[PDB]
């Protein structure tokens, strides 16, 4: 289950990927409405004439166009405002010459296949004020026609240029929410994209060597047309707040937590209460569970923007927090002391070799409680065997095999979820979650054993008796030899053997942290492992 | 109490029987006879009261125990209607024009409900299990609902139209309204006029008994077609006069109240309990 | 289930698992904010509800858990004061010259009545124990006694002459009477205008706090001189500026909270007691 | 000292208790009495500082370690009140009009403070945690506040539109403000006539003392509604005389001093620590 | 946590320093650099604080850790000048007219000093040990003296004419009055116009750091003839440009802090034995 972890370190790159085009971008109760719209609109022409006498204009360009109607569905007399917009054009040009007299077009736009149709629809219908919180959106439209039509041209001697021909079909690719801006209020409203196909009818333009071009200019698209229609259905799956069954907001403009809070506060309460819950046998099924991205974010009824971005802003948030930080220190510091044999003196070694895995660094001390320097030595490395736990040099299931499925089981029952929740909840986890954790080493039936918190054991295999901690031998073991995480840490070890006579499988099994004799021992209620399953979960605390 | 509410209590069945408590329970209980305005009238009498009193008295009722509230009809009583004593007896006239109407009290001050508000211009309402109903009362109340479907969209009525909506109700005092469980409703009621609430049945009362004055056998309170229970608390009589009626009541009172069980009596003296 | 009997409830002085989750009250329970209009007039904005609303959720309560209640002053509130909610809060204000009807108000809402019907014109009443009171709320409550002896006579009082009754409530929306126990009284009270109850004191109403906005400490929710108690619920605040008081409010929602609990008359546990 | 503060104190339960050291702490102290102007109008002497010195060399203090400071009123005095010495007493005169004041005065001068500046100019503020109140002093103090959301719009209140924010104080020479926590507010303040400060609320402060000159118990030390401390160190007396204040002071000085503790006292006599 | 108590450190000598706290300190800790308004003239600059913030940057310090606080002169800054940031800097330009002055600034600055009131119409005042003196500070400040003997009688002066009063100061802005030790003094001063303070020098100012710019070794911060110390803390430069004195200022600022240290006083360890 602390694959999940690693993958998100392992996938952070993809983050920045999504920065770039995000920064070129710019209870709940389910309620469906299919509704069928008919999109009426219509482009808009700007056309900018040059000096002179006139014979050459500046630009002849698309505009977006405003359009209000109002139809009937299911037998209510519905208005709808739309708002048309065009992207992606080609622009072309006429040069007659250089000449003031000659036909000269500096940029005309034409709407081609690499062109897209944008249209904003909204009404004063039901749907479109329950569309603040979406779980789904979906709109199927006919497609239509739009044919270009004739524009004669103001030159004062001469033959006039007609502007004919010109057709697109617009075929529905897509449909997004979006926003109106009014005087005073702000409307979400349904935008809807269309791939433009080009068609039979070319435009070709008199008085001039073109013809056989295709595509729709910008002159007159209409052809006269009051508007162009397109008649399909939308589908959306709407998000209201309920707290109970037998009401229904005709309406979701309701406030959440997350409208009004950045960082969250309170919700290390609600995880923490939630803490309660958690079934220890299960617990242990689901960390053995290689959790990936893919399982991990798959399970959370998220809303439509959300769920399009879950795992990369967990991985945004990811990236930054103090886990990545040591992992990113750890990798320095490796490729530091095998990137010169200069400064063996700046580190100094608990162990035969130098290693840095097995270096003392700032370690600012504490004279509160009288502390052995042994203690110091075990505490700073395994505050470097947690990035061994994150690093696969582990044999047994880890400390962070056992927060992933904390944070699995809580995400989902936890109620309180939204686009920046999820990161720093998932990341502070990671960070917070079982804080003081140790790990012992095994070699020739005799087992090391430090902690974070400063507490150090060696002892026998066959019978757990304490032995003189031999540091300088547990940094040799443990800078290369596989580390095993003390989910049953000596203490507990030793009650086990006292009080409930363990065999040698089991006290072998029990020392590698294998889940087998975990989940066998849970499950016959032994007190002294559920005891320190229970003190694991509840330092899950976040 | 609470802590050992989900308790078992265990009883031998051979303890022997304790002494009669009917004598200690009306020396410390009081007593509320509800009647018609057209009764005191054909009593023709402002000391009947007091008569009664003494008449309880001489049945075993201390004087001041034994409360009499006097209400115009069945309709407007239906409007919020209180019950305060510990035993409630409740003198209903039997018209044939207001038997639903009959019922409608009868299931609102027999049975205990649980209610909450009702803002029918914010929500659309399920009636999510059979023993919920929306309970409305006031000056006249006047309902009107449009069933919606799984897309929120009327079924057989336009939801921005009222005027095609349906009417199960107009101009009533109180209605107590069932509707198809499972499906969001659109309401539009007078709530100018009345109050909606969206009321669970909880159990019977056990503390409000209606004696029907005349008629026959046409209470249903139960929205269940199939089912027209006769509790022991639902009584009926035969008339020609209302003293006779009253001599009835004080003569059998232990008999009506042998039928009644105190400990239902609510704080509120209101016929439901309120959670907003 | 076992609803009608007290049962002993048996627990372990060195019992684990002291989980806890305040997010349940946020979620499941609402709360209700009673204040004076002069409070909404001096916010003088018209989405204030709103703006609370939004600082209660940040809080953890979910919109739509927390109502405002609007009442015009400490008078008008106390006729027949109707408190819902799961937990209820009434910031009242300080006036030195109606300590006495606060004091009333305060020991209506902070406390549990048990209240049972008066008919001044038929019966005598007297208060049986110290917890006995009367209580009458309405438009204009004015209440004369005039206490009898073992012969029915009044003591300085004639019981056909009102004039000679002694008042001791003028013009009361609300007042709480407390008379000399085992003796018989004459009641004289305007009852057009006003309702007299005769009420018995079970216990603290948990859910309900009284936030009082201004002077010292005045409340006497204790009929009793010897012992005036000030309980958790009965919070007191220095003020100069609403908005400030309602920011007090919310951000110390959570204290207000810990110091009421549910209603223990208003779950199911306390069915067949008094209520639900 | 600062090395071993984070060191354990280990001590026998049957030291011998060492002898008084009233009189040497009165010896090696020094003694300020903060009085309202009034008191010296009232008493209308010019050698009054010289008889209460001498009267207080008659309780142990020595020549030079008694200071009197005289201030106009609470509304000035609570402009960066300094607290000079060892020993600070402060006589409160009361008016019922200023309770708020009264009380923000004593929560500044009787706790510890740490405070920094606010630049409300240019960005959005936050209360972390119910220690952190924002305290504002200066000639003349109007707090507008705006509360925004997480896109920074405000709520009830345009961001640009200063009119339409939320006022939480008018012309206060002092104001301690606490609004909802986790919130960010835009900050509108006369900072040409007033400073503001975020401050966090350490503990209390020792070696300040405030007698309250007339009145009743109306200090609020705490903006925790919930909670209305009165410490040893809040006193209050009554009062006809000025001259049987100070004399009641002097004669008790003894008790005064026992209510608070040495080593409270710092270098600069600011009531808060400043970190810019 | 043990505040208050001065328990012993046991340190050994064999444990391994730390790494570099420099970089740590720099981002949690704010500069403060008080220069000479003729400074900002000659720099004749509006961005120059801007500049000289981004090259601190480049030497570690985030963006707005630094503060540039400004003065007219030497004389208007020993006005009780207010020393706040985590670490201060005074480039004080020399002048040698005003020596004594240059070094009374200097040795207000760079020591700390518990000062106690003086009221100088009430009482006489004596200086106890070689570390009191008397520090006054204002727009204008004359002190005279007259020693007086055992009979509290003036020496070479008249208790009642303080014409014959020996002058000690005469328009000072700040002067630190330093009088023979055991002799009771009465002091004339214009209390009207400056304040005066018995003050004890306790030791260093670890977190103020003097930077002479232009002279030479003059400063005597110190009242004892015999000593004259230069502390780390007073650095001298020559200067012809006042770019070239900001630029070697924040190019060696490494050096300025590391001959500084963070005010013992100020920090949590120091509660309750003068602040925080
Ligand atoms: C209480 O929490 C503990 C651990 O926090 C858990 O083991 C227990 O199941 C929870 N609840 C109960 C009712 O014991
Ligand atoms: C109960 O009734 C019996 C017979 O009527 C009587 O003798 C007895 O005293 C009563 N009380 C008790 C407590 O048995
Ligand atoms: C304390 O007081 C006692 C008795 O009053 C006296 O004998 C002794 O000298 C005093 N000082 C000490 C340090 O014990
Ligand atoms: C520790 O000291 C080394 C040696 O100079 C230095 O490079 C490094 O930045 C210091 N700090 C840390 C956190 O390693
Ligand atoms: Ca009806
Ligand atoms: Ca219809
Ligand atoms: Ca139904
Ligand atoms: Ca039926
Ligand atoms: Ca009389
Ligand atoms: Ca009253
Ligand atoms: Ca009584
Ligand atoms: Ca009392
Ligand atoms: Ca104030
Ligand atoms: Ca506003
Ligand atoms: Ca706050
Ligand atoms: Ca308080
Ligand atoms: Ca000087
Ligand atoms: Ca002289
Ligand atoms: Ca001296
Ligand atoms: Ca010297």
């Amino acid at each position: 289950a602390s694959l999940i972890y690693r993958q998100l370190l392992t996938n952070s790159y993809t983050v920045d990927l999504s920065d770039e085009i995000q920064e070129i971008g710019s209870l709940w109760k389910e309620m469906q409405y299919n509704r069928d719209i008919t999109i009426r609109f219509k482009f808009a022409s700007s056309i900018v004439k040059s000096g002179g006498l006139g014979y050459k204009w500046s630009e002849i360009s698309f505009k977006p166009a405003n359009y209000q109607y109002t139809y009937t569905r299911d037998g209510e007399e519905v208005t709808a405002h739309t708002t048309c917009s065009v992207n992606g054009m080609n622009d072309f040009n006429f040069n007659g010459g250089s000449l003031p007299t000659d036909f000269v077009i500096s940029r005309y736009e034409v709407i081609k296949e690499n062109s897209y149709v944008y249209v904003d629809y909204w009404d004063d219908s039901q749907a479109f004020r329950n569309m603040v919180y979406v779980r789904s959106l979906a709109a199927n439209l006919n497609s239509v026609i739009c044919t270009g039509g004739d524009y004669s041209f103001a030159l004062p001697v001469g033959q006039w240029p007609v502007m004919t021909g010109g057709a697109v079909s617009l075929h529905s690719a897509g449909v997004t929410l979006s926003t109106q801006f009014t005087d005073f209020v702000s409307l979400n409203s349904l935008r809807f994209r269309f791939r433009l196909t080009v068609e039979e009818p070319s435009f070709s333009i008199t008085r001039t060597r073109v013809s056989r071009l295709y595509g729709l200019p910008a002159a007159n698209p209409n052809n006269g047309k009051e508007y162009y229609e397109v008649a399909g259905r939308f589908s959306l799956i709407s998000l209201v707040p309920s707290n109970d069954d037998y009401q229904t907001p005709i309406t979701n403009s309701v406030t959440v937590r997350q409208d009004l809070e950045r960082q969250l506060g309170e919700l290390r309460e609600e995880f923490n209460a939630l803490s309660q819950e958690i079934a220890m046998s299960q617990l242990i099924d689901l960390a053995l569970l290689p959790l990936d991205m893919f399982s991990m974010f798959s399970g959370i009824k998220s809303t439509i923007d959300a769920a399009k971005s879950m795992a990369t802003s967990v991985m945004k948030k990811f990236k930054k927090s103090g886990l990545a930080n040591s992992v990113s220190t750890l990798t320095d510091s490796l490729s530091d002391a095998a990137s010169s044999i200069s400064r063996g003196a700046s580190i100094r070694s608990v162990g035969s070799s130098a290693s840095a895995w097995t270096d003392v660094s700032t370690q600012i001390t504490d004279v509160s409680s009288s502390v052995s320097s042994i203690s110091t030595q075990t505490s700073t490395i395994s505050r470097r065997l947690r990035l061994k736990e994150m690093a696969t040099q582990t044999e047994g299931m880890n400390f962070d095999d056992i927060s992933a499925a904390v944070l699995k089981t809580k995400i989902d029952r936890s109620t309180q979820i939204s686009p920046n929740t999820l990161p720093d909840i998932v990341t502070e986890a990671s960070e917070k979650f079982i804080p003081n954790r140790a790990y012992r080493v095994i070699n020739n039936d005799e087992v090391f054993e430090a902690g974070t918190d400063g507490r150090f054991f060696a002892y026998r295999v066959e019978t757990f008796d304490e032995i003189p901690f031999d540091v300088q031998k547990f940094a040799d073991l443990v800078t290369d030899s596989p580390v095993i995480s003390a989910i049953i840490d000596f203490k507990t070890l030793k009650n086990l053997n006292d009080n409930y006579g363990i065999s040698r499988q089991q006290a072998f099994n029990l020392l590698r942290s294998d889940p087998r004799v975990l989940r066998e021992f849970i499950n016959q209620d032994n007190p002294i492992i559920r005891n320190r399953i229970e003190q694991l979960i509840m330092q899950c605390r976040l | 109490q609470n802590y050992g509410i989900n308790l078992p209590i265990t009883g031998s069945m051979d303890t022997a029987y304790a002494n009669s408590t009917q004598e200690e329970t009306f020396l410390t209980s009081t007593l509320c006879l509800y009647y018609p305005t057209e009764a005191a009238t054909e009593i023709n009498d402002n000391s009947w009261k007091d008569t009664l009193s003494q008449l309880f008295l001489t049945k075993g009722w201390p004087t001041g125990s034994v409360y009499f509230k006097e209400y115009t009809d069945i309709a407007s009583f239906s409007v919020d209607p209180q019950l305060y004593c510990d035993y409630n007896v409740v003198l209903m006239k039997y018209d044939a024009t207001l038997q639903l109407d009959m019922s409608e009290l009868a299931d609102l001050i027999l049975n205990e409900w649980l209610c909450n508000p009702m803002d029918i211009t914010l929500y659309y309402y399920q009636q999510t299990d059979e023993a919920n109903k929306w309970i409305s009362m006031g000056s006249s109340c006047t309902i009107k609902v449009c069933p919606l479907n799984t897309q929120t969209l009327g079924i057989g009525c336009l939801t921005t139209d009222t005027a095609t909506f349906e009417e199960v109700a107009t101009a009533e005092k109180l209605v107590i309204t069932d509707v198809v469980d499972g499906v969001n409703h659109k309401l539009d009621v007078t709530t100018a006029t009345c109050t909606i609430r969206n009321c669970k049945k909880l159990g019977p009362r056990e503390n409000v008994a209606v004696i029907q004055v005349g008629g026959s056998d046409v209470l249903d309170i139960t929205a269940d077609p199939t089912t027209a229970p006769q509790t022991e608390r639902m009584m009926r009589i035969n008339w020609k006069k209302w003293w006779q009626v009253f001599y009835t009541v004080v003569d059998y009172v232990n008999q009506i109240i042998q039928a009644m069980s105190k400990r239902s009596r609510s704080l509120n003296s209101a016929a439901f309990y309120y959670r907003i």
